[PDB]
């Protein structure tokens, strides 16, 4: 770590994985904190130079900031901050929409005792407040509008035993485009999953049980593949959603 | 995010953003070497930008290069693949092998359009010839994509060297067709 | 909102508008008109002593001015009434 | 299994033939005959949200599902002979959803081999018509888009919109 | 039979979806369907009465159990179908409302100045209430940890530092950070894109 370029690379890869994935990916808690702190300090910095340039100007009708080696640096600061803010905004709003889509599923996950998935890790605190408030508001709306005139036998908005399941869950077999990066950093011999093939670079192997077949993914090729069989590789950065 | 589709596919402008987030080479027309205000960037390394000398080759990110060429303080050198010779080699490779895609960079269309729009003077070859060659390549790639679309199934596909824009313009059709085929197959089990 | 300072020094709004802009236009609210900006100079100059390098005071003043515009419907542009809403604010306390 | 999907709700309300296997009084509004009780071995067309469940609860269930008219041998032969020219809209506006439903209730490998081929052969024409962006300086498209299922129109709209946006961004001056 | 009316309601939803799908600009929801909804309410109430009557008629022991089970199942299924139709309609209308609420930079929508996209009387009272709390939720999101980032900002990437803009509606002088814009109608500006995003979003400026 301790590299501002890698923070931006990680944010971009997280955003790209977020847009194309069906599920609700875990929240990178530390990266967001570091980026927000960096933005907070940087905005203060540009404000400081702006104030310093403004105050001296009015004092004794001095010349403005001399144009050479002056305007372009500060303009670059502003535009860079603008781009970074846009990227984070798009990431946050996309994940908020995905939270909206899967409210009942997340509630059922949180209510289950024997579930390793917990909302304290998968959901940010502000996202927790959003989920709780939106669920209550929607429940109030539906209860006031429709559900009050219904028999006590069926008055639940979540019914897993009815004719049609009322709790929607993510599609675990959606087809996605992936690119095979290989090892996240290097040391191709270190990775145990890598296995060499004939007259070619080492390729990963996966199995499709419903089809009952073995599929080999060669490094440097783009594939259209099921999402479930590639979850571990994406979690370990071996593959990247395009 | 939510409005105007955007749920599961990128817009062309976002693809352009990703393309402009990539390095490029330039010839500075100004000297900002430290004496014997500074850039201090937070998402890109500023070592090259701080240490600049005129009439020497350096590399920076693309959008800074466009911002500099908006003024008169830069001159972007087009990549070596943007030449008539290197394009004619790829056209021949494309003709000879009718079952594989040629090895072009994953941003060739977007980079070509951006460079033709912004840095028109920097090219050495006449620009109309290159513009014709790009269309000549695109048509053949479209023919190969049309032939390859026939082999759709429920298991997996491989598109080894397809470009980013070509993948983006074809994703919604391909994904949905294979999804429907997969549901039909799964139902019968 | 307080009194007893040294004296109301007069300063031009040019050195006051950036803080008001960042607090109001960017985050929540907008349209600080020129006449309204000049009006918002007097009350902040009433307690001007040892400020523009201080801590919370100016930010809290802008927060309180925003409170009226969330409470009352009002509009977008800020006009010579800007003192009229601070009269309401001092009525509240 | 989409509770809030509009198209699934619509397609799930189609009428299928069926036969009562018991004799029961009190019914009759199914036949629009209020007072008349239903007899045994009576053939009526019931909606799918009812006939699906009535064929499971009983052992022998209360009602038997009869072969549909949209899955006859004539329709299969017409599908096999010429997939593109066939008018699936006239047969039923929700052919595919009901097809997967029928495959799910009754495991039929023959139908899964025919519907897949039909979809695969119609996808090529769908792509051909979706990729044809007009240039300013045909009867085929108008004829073909009137033969499209409800599901296929969504795919056509998505592909067409994506192609138009790509072309618009490429030639923006 | 019993649910045949509710299908009509679902059909209406489909039409609204098309207006949502084929929308170059923001649109307005059509009139509410309180009369159809009240008709489903009446018929489900009648179904409840029928279920009660079946309960007593069975518990006096005049009818066989196998016979009563069938009409019990039929009434239950009809009520379930009616619930499904009503919930689907409500969720579609709710989603469109949420989209509009997000696409107005937060704010209180109808109480304050609105972009005139929607009339007051189209929405139901419960929908009007729901919109208010949803807007408050957006508001206290925007004041969370993500203060610096404007969660209600523009969603098109920035790629042009300096733009040409034209004023659509007349206005007075507006102060901006380190300067002033004078909004004389039929006048053109050449200025940075960041300064005029707010004014373009609110309809006081044209072009980009």
């Amino acid at each position: 770590y301790v590299s501002p370029q890698q923070d931006f690379s990680d944010l971009m890869k997280s955003w790209k994985n977020e847009r194309c994935s069906p599920e609700l990916l875990p929240y990178p808690h530390q990266l967001m904190k570091r980026l927000l702190n960096r933005i907070s300090m940087q905005s203060q910095l540009i404000e400081n130079i702006s104030m310093g340039f403004l105050d001296m100007q009015n004092a004794s009708n001095a010349n403005p900031p001399m144009p050479n080696e002056s305007k372009l640096p500060l303009l670059c600061m502003e535009t860079e901050l603008e781009r970074l803010k846009f990227v984070i905004r798009s990431y946050i709003r996309c994940r908020l929409s995905k939270i909206d889509k899967f409210s009942l599923y997340l509630r059922q996950l949180n209510e289950d005792e024997n579930s390793l998935i917990s909302l304290t890790d998968l959901l940010s605190k502000d996202e927790i407040k959003y989920h709780d408030t939106h669920s209550l508001i929607w429940l109030k709306l539906v209860n006031d509008s429709i559900l009050k005139y219904m028999p006590e036998e069926l008055q639940a908005i979540n019914d897993t035993e009815g004719s049609v399941n009322m709790i929607d869950e993510p599609d675990w077999n959606k087809f996605v485009f992936i690119h095979v990066n290989g090892p996240p950093d290097g040391k191709w011999n270190e990775d145990p999953l890598l296995q060499e093939n004939e007259f070619g670079k080492p390729c990963y192997t996966v199995t499709i049980p419903d089809l009952k077949e073995e599929v080999e993914l060669t490094i440097g090729s783009i594939y259209v593949m099921r999402y479930e069989v590639i979850r571990d590789l994406l979690r370990d950065d071996k593959v990247a959603l395009i | 995010s939510l409005p105007a589709h955007l749920q599961q596919t990128f817009s062309p402008e976002e693809i352009q953003f990703i393309v402009e987030n990539e390095p490029i080479k330039i010839f500075p027309r100004i000297t900002t070497r430290q004496k014997i205000t500074r850039w201090q960037l937070i998402t890109t390394d500023d070592k090259a930008l701080n240490n600049m000398v005129a009439m020497r080759s350096t590399e920076v990110v693309l959008w800074i290069a466009l911002l500099l060429k908006q003024q008169s303080k830069c001159s972007i050198v087009a990549p070596q693949w943007l030449t008539t010779k290197e394009l004619d080699r790829k056209i021949q490779y494309e003709k000879t092998h009718p079952d594989r895609f040629s090895e072009l960079p994953w941003n060739w269309l977007v980079l070509a359009r951006i460079l033709f729009n912004k840095a028109k003077d920097d090219f050495h070859d006449p620009i109309h010839e290159l513009r014709g060659k790009i269309q000549d390549l695109r048509e053949i790639r479209q023919i190969k994509v049309l032939k390859g679309l026939k082999y759709l199934n429920e298991s997996h596909l491989q598109l080894d060297n397809l470009s980013l824009l070509e993948i983006n313009e074809l994703r919604p059709f391909i994904t949905e067709i294979m999804d429907k085929l997969r549901e039909i197959h799964t139902a019968s089990l | 909102f307080g009194s007893g300072n040294v004296l109301p020094v007069k300063i031009q709004p040019p050195l006051l508008r950036p803080l008001a802009y960042r607090v109001l236009s960017r985050k929540y609210g907008l349209s600080i008109k020129s006449d309204g900006l000049s009006a918002l100079a007097e009350f902040v100059g009433t307690n001007i002593g040892a400020n523009w390098r201080q801590g919370p005071a100016t930010i809290k003043f802008l927060e309180q001015f925003a409170a009226v515009w969330k409470q009352q419907e009002r509009g977008l542009f800020i006009d010579q009434s800007g003192v009229k809403e601070v009269i309401q604010e001092m009525k509240e306390r | 299994m989409g509770y809030y999907d509009i198209d699934d709700v619509l397609a799930d309300g189609t009428e299928f033939p069926c036969k009562f296997q018991y004799d029961i009084p009190g019914l009759g509004y199914l036949e629009n005959n209020p007072g008349r009780p239903i007899t045994k071995n009576t053939k009526l067309s019931l909606p799918l949200w009812l006939a699906r469940i009535l064929a499971i609860v009983g052992p022998v269930p209360f009602v038997e599902l009869l072969p549909p008219d949209m899955f006859s041998t004539k329709v299969m032969n017409a599908i096999k002979t010429d997939p593109v020219a066939l008018d699936l809209h006239s047969i039923n506006s929700h052919f595919f959803s009901l097809a997967i439903k029928w495959i799910m209730l009754f495991s039929e490998k023959e139908l899964a081999n025919v519907v897949s081929e039909l979809l695969l052969q119609r996808a090529q024409e769908l792509n051909h018509h979706a990729s044809s962006l007009s240039i300013d300086l045909n009867i085929a498209t108008s004829t073909f888009l009137l033969k499209l299922e409800e599901m296929e129109k969504e795919i056509y709209k998505k592909s067409h919109e994506s192609y138009k946006d790509t072309k618009r961004w490429m030639f923006k001056k | 039979m019993y649910g045949d009316l509710g299908n009509k309601l679902v059909l209406e939803a489909k039409r609204t979806k098309q207006l949502y799908a084929r929308s170059n600009q923001d649109v307005n929801l059509p009139m509410y369907h309180e009369d159809i909804i009240r008709n489903i309410l009446k018929e489900v109430s009648n179904l409840r009465k029928n279920t009660e009557y079946l309960k007593e008629q069975q518990q006096l022991g005049m009818l066989d159990d196998k016979v009563a089970k069938c009409q019990y199942f039929v009434t239950l299924l009809c009520m379930e179908r009616n619930k499904r139709c009503l919930l689907a309609y409500q969720r579609l209308r709710t989603d469109i409302l949420d989209s509009m609420a997000w696409n107005n930079n937060g704010l209180d929508l109808m109480s304050s100045i609105t972009f005139s996209q929607q009339d007051t009387n189209n929405l139901s009272h419960q929908e009007q209430e729901y919109l208010k709390e949803y807007c408050d939720l957006i508001t206290d999101l925007k004041s969370g940890d993500l203060v610096d980032i404007d969660l209600s900002g523009s969603l098109v990437p920035p790629s042009d530092v300096f733009i040409d803009v034209r004023v659509l509606k007349d206005a007075g002088e507006i102060q901006t950070e380190y300067g002033v814009f004078n909004l004389i109608k039929d006048s053109q500006f050449f200025v940075r894109q960041s300064d005029v995003e707010r004014l373009i979003q609110q309809g006081y400026l044209q072009k980009i």
